RNA sequence: CCGAGCCUGGUGAUAGCUGGUUGUCCAAGAUAGAAUCUUAGUUCAACUUUAAAUUUGCCCACAGAACCAAAUCCCCUUGUAAAUUUAACUGUUAGUCCAAAGAGGAACAGCUCUUUGGACACUAGGAAAAAACCUUGUAGAGAGAGUAAAAAAUUUAACA
RNA sequence: ACCUCGAUGUUGGAUCAGGACAUCCCGAUGGUGCAGCCGCUAUUAAAGGUUCGUUUGUUCAACGAUUAAAGUCCUACGUGAU
RNA sequence: CCUACUUCACAAAGCGCCUUCCCCCGUAAAUGAUAUCAUCUCAACUUAGAUACCCACACCCAAGAACAGGGUU
């Protein structure tokens, strides 16, 4: 072939065999059923309205207070004081 | 790897599941330094932990030696001859109870690689395929182009 | 998986089971059955009331070590990982059958 | 120059044919949608890639229910070459708080409150 | 063979929900029942959780139209009430 | 079942010579059989390193039996290593030259490239004719089906396979053929 | 890199392996490989391709039972695609609900 | 070894240039530009990183954005969880191919130059081999299973 | 401007040539505005062959004498560790 | 290959001598259907259409770089 098969000017031909057509339509058909399936809301766009904004809003308030509740953790006298356990000795 | 590390197949000691289970485990030799850091979490496994652990399998038995150590060791020795010797060197004390009790549950095999997964000594009970399995005879043992 | 299965066999699993070394397990879900004459096939299991099998736990050990490196070229990526899983092994010590056709 | 694609809306207005080769009904239509992402999202737009992340399909092969809302329809219509959407059907009725670990979800699209392992 | 337990209501996969996957995978021989599996464990928690989902997202669409209903009750009303004087 | 380690051993590895009309017979549909007998991938104890594999014998390999103009249109080419000694011979010529070597070089075709094809072909034994040596026939064991069922002609047809077919259609009375 | 590696092709080919062993075992019963395992799966008999194959070399009965029912309900697939409509269902081709 | 000796010293000259830059393991991480005796480089921006404060960020619906095509901006809901700001700087800023809309060339180039979007410089499977095409991403062990992409089809001229 | 600037060494000639046929000669055919001889054109064929000198560094070109013919090219404008 | 001639001489050479063996496939015509004539036929069909060679210590050599080879009656 001229040069580099598959990008090009002349490039080598690819064909399309009996797998690739029950490929595509196999995957044509799952995508015409969705089509189907978006073709009637249980609800119209005015009846959605504010439905779950109470749930939304509270939602955020969870990540905006996860998020301004950071700070340094608690520092303890037994963590310190438990390092000198390092040179416990038996008698 | 595994062309590198020998190999072995599954096998157990004296067919040790048939019959009765035995213990695989002899002797844990424990060699603990009275002062020194290396050997502090093993302290604390002889003052807590040994005693309880030599009495929940009293086919073991334990030597804490207690010598002037620079590292701890641990000795497991099996029924079969086989000698483990690994280091307790400052590891705590729920860490050697794990390690010991793993060195309880298994046995003196090789921890090189198994081959495969499994040990039938009997693999065919219908009888093993051969080439005249699912071959029909013929007629006076007759081969073909045979006239007699 | 699937493990074909004699009496006074072994087996050896990928896994700890959190069991003693000892103790008797009924392996359930079994799924085929057979001696020189006759089969017991399921769909896809078999009853529980027809097939018992019965197996000890031997040994709880770990793997070989067993080497996970990573290396791409001229990117400098070369990274080791040594890992050994826990595998116990299991003697299959009986395959006892019911007449519960 | 490759954009974002809009889609008219005669494509999503159901026929008779189509009321009865799928078995779904204009009048009373169903409240959840099970989505399903069947194809990968690389090698596609960066705006599909954030869409399956709004939708919690970053795993394959995972349902995740949502709402028969025309806004959350409107975020499967951008991606519906990406997906699968069935109707989240209930045979019997959605669980209650008794029932609620006892449920398994089958391939059929039904959501069984009570799951046994038995045979019939 | 998946197309085929597709058709059958089954999972595709064998390894799925099922029989197969979901009965105790052994039990002691005194007849004990053993501690679940870990796959069982999260796995039901996978249910749980999404039953969960589904029950959440059918009150607030219930909660929604019947929300939507009482503001054109109260609409109407808004209607009615101020024919007169 | 039942029997020692050495013997049941030997039972599951040995080799069974097998033998196989090429009459009238497709020589890329003879080489199908006879490769899976080669490599012994008509046992289920077949692994690539076990050496497993069987002996072939294919019997009337003068009687190929290409389909379509394969017979004058298909070339086998070799090239003596010598600067213009590339020799592209039809599958005609090459039958008439040796007529062995059609089914030789499709069987050859067909088996793995690796270092265990020549083995396999050490293992398989074509001849010409009807004729096969009687060392080689004292080994056979079976004879495997011929996997094209061979078409009959109008003199092979019995007479109450002629009147089960029916006359189509009816000659004018003057008409001369 | 290549220990690490081929743990993918140990697996497949130990698989393509299992393949070749019941593809053979399955054609001295006369069936084919596609047949045998489409024709298992539609039984609701779900043995793995390692089980088969062990099958297949030591207990070579067992896997002539598997090929006879597997055959069955292949046939029972063709008189049942046959005889379109409502008829009366297989015996082997009967499926076991589980709820 | 003289277009200006050789030695010592200044001298560890200077080098936007070349080459090299040594333990383990995890994580986040790739392509707008503007100036420049500048395009072999640097500075700022943009992107990236870490810490920190706060509250909106992304997707978006009606309405709306001019006279002489695809679409975009804007954007409540909704689905989600990120964004802005503050502190500290490094580094990338010499990109390639494909799809599409154009400009230049021959309606040439594995050609040059813009834009939009992918991919590659990151893993794997296929297209024969294969940076850029298709499938697919979150990492381990398994001698389990279901799948995704995926195999080129064609054979012809009588005539009164 | 894709490999090569931490080296892929340059035209003609010598020597050895390998290959293609889109044939210059030799072979076989069809047509011919082919009587014969010479030609022209087309089909098939690459087994074999395809000159020596003067000027020019010349491949080329012109010229001289022949030849059955003095082919067109590619091979890193073949081949300078020959 | 050395009998002559020549360079030359117990031989090697050429300027000397000796031997050298098969086709090509393009077409040109019979019979003859599809399409009852005809038609060379991507109809069935009929014509024009390789042997040889090779093969069982030591010393000298027409063999040879070494090794190998031939001869040693
Ligand atoms: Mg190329
Ligand atoms: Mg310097
Ligand atoms: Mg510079
Ligand atoms: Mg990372
Ligand atoms: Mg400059
Ligand atoms: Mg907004
Ligand atoms: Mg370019
Ligand atoms: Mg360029
Ligand atoms: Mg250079
Ligand atoms: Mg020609
Ligand atoms: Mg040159
Ligand atoms: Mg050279």
């Amino acid at each position: 072939i001229p040069g580099r098969q598959w990008i090009g000017k002349h490039r080598r031909p690819r064909f399309v065999s009996l797998r690739a057509k029950q490929n595509m339509i196999r995957r044509l058909e799952i995508e015409a059923e969705n089509h189907y399936w978006l073709s009637m809301p249980y609800m119209t766009r005015e009846q959605e309205r504010g439905h779950a904004a109470v749930r939304r809003r509270e939602a955020f308030e969870a990540i905006k207070a996860a998020a301004t509740s950071k700070f340094p953790p608690h520092r303890f006298i037994a963590d310190q004081l438990d390092h000198l356990n390092v040179t416990k000795k038996w008698s | 790897t595994a062309r590198g590390t020998p190999s072995r197949f599954l096998a157990s000691v004296l067919h040790n599941g048939l019959g009765r289970y035995v213990q695989q485990l002899q002797r844990l030799s424990f060699s603990v330094s009275r002062d020194g850091a290396s050997s502090r979490g093993a302290r604390e496994f002889v003052e807590r932990e040994v005693i309880d652990f030599a009495r929940r399998n009293p086919g073991v038995v334990i030597y804490v030696n207690s010598r002037p150590c620079c590292v701890p060791r641990v000795v497991a020795e099996y029924l079969n001859g086989a000698v483990r010797e690994e280091s307790i060197h400052c590891k705590s004390v729920e860490e050697i109870s794990t390690l010991v009790q793993k060195l309880a549950d298994q046995s003196g095999l090789d921890v090189i690689r198994i081959r495969k997964p499994f040990h039938t000594d009997n693999p065919s009970i219908q009888g093993q395929w051969h080439p005249f399995t699912n071959k029909p005879t013929t007629f006076r043992g007759l081969r073909p182009r045979e006239v007699q | 998986r699937q493990w074909k299965v004699t009496s006074e066999d072994l087996i050896l699993i990928g896994n700890e089971l959190d069991l003693a070394c000892g103790e008797r397990i009924r392996l359930e879900k079994v799924l085929l059955v057979g001696a020189d004459n006759f089969t017991l096939l399921g769909k896809p299991l078999l009853g529980k009331d027809l097939v018992r099998v019965e197996a000890t736990v031997i040994e709880k050990t770990e793997s070989w070590p067993r080497i996970i490196m990573r290396f791409r070229k001229r990117k400098n990526f070369k990274k080791k990982r040594i890992v050994t899983t826990p595998q116990t092994v299991l003697r299959i010590n009986s395959i006892e059958i019911a007449p519960c056709l | 120059k490759f954009t974002r694609s809009r889609i008219p809306e005669k494509v999503f207005q159901a026929s008779p044919e189509d009321h009865e080769k799928y078995g779904g009904d204009p009048q009373n239509p169903h409240k959840l949608h099970i989505v399903t992402r069947i194809k990968s999202t690389r090698r596609r737009p960066y705006w599909e890639k954030d869409i399956i992340k709004m939708l919690g399909l970053e795993k394959a092969h995972t349902p995740q229910v949502h709402k028969n809302i025309p806004s959350v329809n409107a975020k499967l219509k951008v991606v519906k070459h990406l997906i699968r959407i069935k109707p989240l059907k209930l045979p019997q009725g959605l669980p209650a708080e008794e029932n609620m670990s006892n449920t398994c979800l089958k391939s059929t699209g039904e959501l069984v409150v009570q799951w046994h392992l038995k045979p019939v | 063979g998946g197309q085929w337990r597709l058709q059958q209501g089954l999972a595709a996969n064998p390894s799925g929900y099922g029989p197969l996957t979901e009965l105790p995978d052994w039990s002691y021989a005194d007849g004990r029942p053993a501690p679940p599996m870990k796959g069982q464990l999260r796995r039901k928690a996978e249910r749980e959780t999404f039953a969960r989902r589904v029950v959440l997202l059918s009150q607030e669409m219930d909660a929604g139209l019947q929300a939507w209903q009482l503001r054109q009750q109260k609409l109407q009303e808004e209607q009615r009430k101020q024919e007169n004087a | 079942s039942s029997f020692s380690r050495a013997p049941q051993q030997w039972a599951t590895f040995a080799r069974i010579w097998y033998l196989l009309d090429g009459k009238m017979q497709p020589p890329g549909k003879l080489a199908a059989m006879a490769s899976i007998r080669l490599q012994g991938l008509h046992k289920p104890v077949y692994h690539a390193l076990s050496d497993c594999g069987d002996h072939v014998v294919i019997m009337n390999t003068r009687h190929i039996a290409f389909s379509g103009n394969k017979w004058e249109q298909k070339v086998y080419s070799s090239h003596t290593g010598y600067p213009g000694g590339f020799r592209q011979v039809t599958a005609a010529q090459l039958h008439l030259r040796d007529p062995v070597a059609i089914v030789k070089l499709a069987i050859y075709g067909m088996l793995p490239k690796n270092l265990h094809r020549r083995t396999m072909m050490e293992r398989l034994h074509l001849f010409p004719d009807e004729y096969i040596p009687e060392d080689i026939l004292k080994n056979l064991v079976e004879e495997l089906p011929q996997p094209r069922k061979i078409p009959k002609r109008l003199d092979e047809y019995t007479q109450e396979e002629i009147d089960a077919f029916p006359r189509l259609w009816t000659p004018p009375e003057d008409y001369r053929l | 890199v290549k220990c690490t590696k081929a743990r993918y092709l140990k697996k497949k080919n130990m698989r393509t392996l299992w393949i070749n062993r019941i593809t053979a075992a399955s054609q001295e019963h006369g069936l084919k490989y596609p047949a045998l395992i489409g024709n298992l799966v539609k039984c609701q008999v779900e043995l793995n391709r390692k089980v088969l194959a062990d099958l297949a070399i030591y207990e070579p009965k067992t896997f002539k039972s598997l090929a006879a029912l597997a055959s069955r309900r292949r046939h029972e697939g063709f008189a049942a695609a046959l005889g379109d409509g409502k008829e009366p269902e297989g015996i082997f081709s009967r499926v076991v609900q589980y709820h």
